[PDB]
RNA sequence: GCGAUGAUCUUGACCCAUGGGUGGGUACAAAUGGCAGUCUGACAAGU
């Protein structure tokens, strides 16, 4: 897919999925296309994530719209079979969200991931 | 009560006063709904035959919305922005922004849209069906001998790019377009050029390259904190 | 036996006027899509929505070559000259043919309510001449009519006091 | 010695560098056609037909050193057999930038106000040419056209009340029977008085046992008989109200290309009037797109979602899907799951349609989609 | 060359030293007018 932009390298894939999955341990984590498009409208995620193995992609193809409107950080990854992977899913998921928690002890490595994803954007 | 507008220290910059205090330009196609926004109508008293004195319309106008209102609200005196001048506006990156510049312009300005990407082209469109004073043109801006016939000659020109190289994408087009003694309007965004570094270091370098291709800079702020990280640059071009 | 029918023909008039207003605002917002020019410079609805029906094209709407300005209208007329004037000077929407066919079945629309507003309005004043010819030799015949509409008979209007 | 690269032709300037502000030849092109593939030929480097005519006419004392602008057009002018020394030094030249300042007062019949209505005019169709569409993305007539076809239900049903009630004088005995308008309409329309009865007209209309009623009951019914004026009214508003349902069919058969032809999944799934009335009361595809699937399952009765929520008390389960024929043939503690897949996969196939793939395409997928559905259809009412 | 076959008088409301300002009904158009932030979110079936 020449749409497929940003997208994540390996190292920084194993990063987040690691992310997501402690997000996943500690409940801070949004399924699907629908719960992170509410979590968009509610201003309440920290960043997306987004499957670019998925066939069809005009599924989601508004959510990089709608994330440059609200300022939300966002990667493609290039598996969706690791991204449900890492969400404890045994289903392909193509779209997570990361919700907000002030309180988290993970929040460093939020504040680091999304380090790295204003690094990618720009 | 009716609030009443009186302008500003420049032409077709208006500002309200008191209970409200917007920053309004003169309405030149009205019914539109840009972003949902509100209009104006105020009219001078006046008694004589046949229709009522005009309702001359004003369209509210925000700096959240517009770096340009800023720019005014921070406090100017000199622009090259005016009814009446020929403007070249590098990107418009939603085309909603493309009608305020066209209040602005007058009806007796030409708004030349550039646009180097498909889809906020379909928006610049259907701006342009409904006014007949904006020319939308989606060609690739860093070479202007590729869209030197379809446009004549500005009298001044507003840049809102922000790339690393924009130094380079203007220098062909002011070579190009712009007159001599012709004014610049450069708005400059700190953080989307480099963040990992100061802006200071940035803005010395930039206008290190504006003395380069020979502008300059008549005043250079930072706004005030209604945006951040950005300094816009008002300058003449061959002065 | 007029007592009631003229009721049903005066009220049905006032019908028939609210749904041309109705089909015209659209006609005058479709051909405002196309031609913005013509839109503007004729306010009426029978004849403007000839207008719209016979051409189609606001490239070839003249006086003459092709005529549409002086089968119902003159070419010595001020309007004609401002569609001449006004069709050198377009900027309008070029639109396919199947979208404006919609447009022409409402013109033939505007074209049949007119001619019924017209065939009951010649019923109307022939009726009432024939029914009450007193009362339309004093205060004519929409305001008698409509007055009887409000007594519902002429004898409910014969017992009012 | 120089080209003048412009939307009005191609001139050749010497003024006849020994330069007066004046012109040495020019070419001229005007036109839609002639400015479109001139717009093609600056974006290409194209060689335009003026330009080999310029290159053709004025030669061996104004063309030995020529200067153009482009490093594309100097190449081509290069392979010409006339043996032009072409270069493109000077480009960024005070002369060059000054051939524009005198392009009112160098072009005969021209002035600054056409070259901003041409130069406009061309925009527009260039950019229906680059953005391979309409100049609107027109897609809002649909919208007003669903609001008109229930006015005319509405006023179709008046003046079926109005004709039914001006009719009731002669005929009375004829609405507790015939209660159809159309059947209604057209038994006045082919008979017109009941003292005229035959047999046709009864047959193209009515079955035999609606017919031996409309028959006995015309033997019966006694009521008025006035002047043929009143009767030439009523064969007139029948022939109108005909007339008109005719004309609201023909708006469905308007609707029909208009609904294949832009949205063709939702045609596929819900066919016209649903999608129709999703579009109409979300407002635009676009924004509906960026509406997830719950609110498209909620797409309706503001009032009472929003009453449901304010009370905290149990929500509508029913939308716009209220009147799907598949959402209506389950029962209701079915539908309201096979609800959510179909409102589900619909938003699936508006993110097919909004995205400008397959309004080109004519869409495929959604006759998966609906394999998809009647799959799970079949098994949840096993 | 006046009328009970209605003569006669009154329900446009306020104010200012012909002129000028409010009040109400109809139609059209528009809503930084009303929408806590326009549903909850992974299990279900069978043996």
């Amino acid at each position: 897919n020449p749409k497929a932009f940003p997208l994540a390298d390996a190292a920084l894939t194993q990063q987040i999925l690691d992310v997501v999955q402690q997000a996943a341990n500690l409940r801070q984590l949004k399924k699907g296309a629908n719960e992170a498009t509410k979590t968009l409208n509610r201003g309440i995620s920290e960043f997306i994530i987004m499957a670019a193995d998925c066939e069809p992609i005009e599924i989601l193809l508004h959510l990089p719209l709608l994330c440059e409107d609200k300022n939300v950080p966002y990667v493609f990854v290039p598996s969706r079979v690791a991204l449900g992977r890492a969400c404890g899913v045994s289903r392909p998921v193509i779209a997570a969200s990361i919700t907000t928690n002030d309180a988290s002890a993970i929040k460093t490595q939020i504040y680091a991931v999304k380090d790295k994803i204003e690094t990618l954007l720009i | 009560a009716k609030v009443v507008i009186e302008p500003h220290r420049h032409a077709g910059v208006y500002i309200a006063r008191g209970k409200e205090d917007l920053l309004v330009t003169k309405n030149m196609a009205p019914g539109e709904s840009v972003y949902g926004e509100k209009r104006i109508s105020v009219e001078e008293p006046s008694k004589e035959d046949g229709v009522p004195p005009t309702k001359v319309e004003y369209r509210v106008w925000n700096p959240f919305r517009s770096k340009l209102a800023a720019g005014i609200m921070g406090g100017l005196d000199e622009l090259f922005i005016a009814p009446g001048k020929k403007v070249l506006y590098l990107g418009a990156a939603s085309g909603t922004s493309v009608s305020h510049v066209s209040d602005v312009v007058g009806p007796e300005g030409v708004v030349y849209a550039v646009e180097f990407s498909h889809r906020p082209g379909r928006e610049l469109i259907s701006m342009a069906k409904k006014r007949p004073n904006i020319i939308p043109i989606i060609e690739d801006a860093r070479h202007p001998q590729k869209y030197r016939m379809l446009i004549g000659m500005v009298d001044c020109v507003f840049a809102d790019v922000a790339q690393p190289d924009q130094a380079r994408i203007i220098a062909l087009n002011s070579h190009m377009f712009l007159k001599d003694q012709g004014g610049v309007v450069i708005s400059i965004k700190a953080n989307c050029i480099d963040s990992t570094v100061d802006a200071e270091t940035v803005f010395a370098r930039e206008v290190q390259k504006l003395r380069e291709e020979r502008i300059k800079p008549l005043e250079q702020l930072t706004l005030e904190p209604y945006e951040r990280d950005h300094c816009i640059v008002v300058g003449r071009y061959m002065r | 036996k007029n007592d009631n029918h003229i009721i049903q023909a005066i009220a049905l008039l006032d019908q028939l006027d609210k749904d041309i207003n109705t089909f015209a605002m659209r006609v005058k917002e479709w051909y405002g899509w196309h031609f913005p020019e013509l839109a503007k410079l004729v306010p009426d609805n029978y004849t403007f929505a000839k207008l719209v029906l016979f051409i189609k094209d606001k490239a070839s709407l003249n006086d003459d070559s092709l005529h549409d300005l002086a089968a119902l209208l003159n070419e010595d007329s001020g309007i004609a000259q401002r569609v001449i004037d006004n069709a050198r000077i377009s900027m309008g929407q070029d639109i396919s043919e199947t979208d404006m066919e919609n447009v022409c079945v409402f013109a033939q629309r505007v074209a049949s309510l007119a001619d019924y507003r017209r065939q009951l309005y010649d019923y109307l004043c022939e009726k009432m001449h024939t029914v009450a010819p007193n009362l339309s030799e004093l205060i004519g015949e929409v305001i008698g009519a409509r007055l009887i509409s409000h007594a519902g008979s002429l004898t409910n209007l014969s017992k009012q006091a | 010695y120089v080209l003048t690269e412009t939307s009005a032709g191609y001139a050749l300037l010497k003024a006849s560098v020994l330069k007066e502000f004046k012109i040495a030849a020019f070419s001229k092109f005007n036109s839609a056609a002639n400015a479109l593939e001139e717009a093609n030929s600056i974006i290409e480097g194209k060689v335009s037909s003026q330009l080999e005519k310029l290159l053709e006419e004025i030669k061996k004392d104004k063309k030995s050193t020529l200067i153009v602008s482009e490093t594309k057009l100097a190449n081509a002018i290069n392979k010409l057999g006339l043996n032009f020394n072409v270069v493109s030094d000077a480009v960024t030249l005070d002369i060059y930038r000054a051939i524009k300042e005198y392009l009112p007062e160098l072009l005969p019949g021209m002035s600054d106000n056409d070259l901003s209505k041409m130069s406009l005019g061309l925009a527009h169709s260039i950019g229906r040419h680059k953005l391979k569409f309409s100049a609107d993305k027109v897609d809002v007539m649909i919208i007003q056209a669903i609001a008109l076809l229930d006015d005319l239900d509405k006023e179709l049903n008046t003046y079926a009340m109005r004709c039914k009630e001006w009719y009731g004088w002669h005929f009375p005995e004829l609405a507790k029977i015939v209660t159809d308008s159309v059947a209604y309409a057209r038994i006045i329309l082919t008979m017109g008085i009941r003292s005229k009865a035959s047999e046709t007209d009864l047959s193209e209309i009515l079955p035999e046992e609606i017919e031996e009623r409309v028959k006995t009951a015309a033997e019966v019914s006694m009521g008025t008989e006035i002047t043929q004026t009143d009767l030439d009214n009523i064969n007139a508003l029948a022939e109108q109200i005909v007339e008109f349902a005719a004309y609201r069919e023909q708006l469905s058969n308007y609707l029909s290309a208009r609904m294949k032809a832009i949205a063709p999944n939702l045609t596929q799934l819900v066919g016209e009037l649903v999608g129709a009335r999703l579009i109409a009361h979300s407002g635009s595809l676009i924004s509906l797109a960026k509406s997830p699937a719950s609110t498209i399952q909620i797409l309706g009765a503001e009032k009472a979602l929003f009453r449901a929520l304010k009370t905290k008390h149990d929500t509508p389960k029913y939308g716009l899907l209220y009147h799907a024929s598949l959402v209506g043939q389950a029962t209701g503690k079915n539908k309201g799951k096979i609800a959510r897949v179909l409102a589900a996969k619909a938003a699936v196939s508006l993110r097919y349609d909004a995205l400008a793939e397959d309004r080109d395409d004519s869409g495929d997928i959604g006759l998966e989609s609906r394999a998809k559905v009647e799959n799970r259809l079949s098994q949840l009412e096993g």
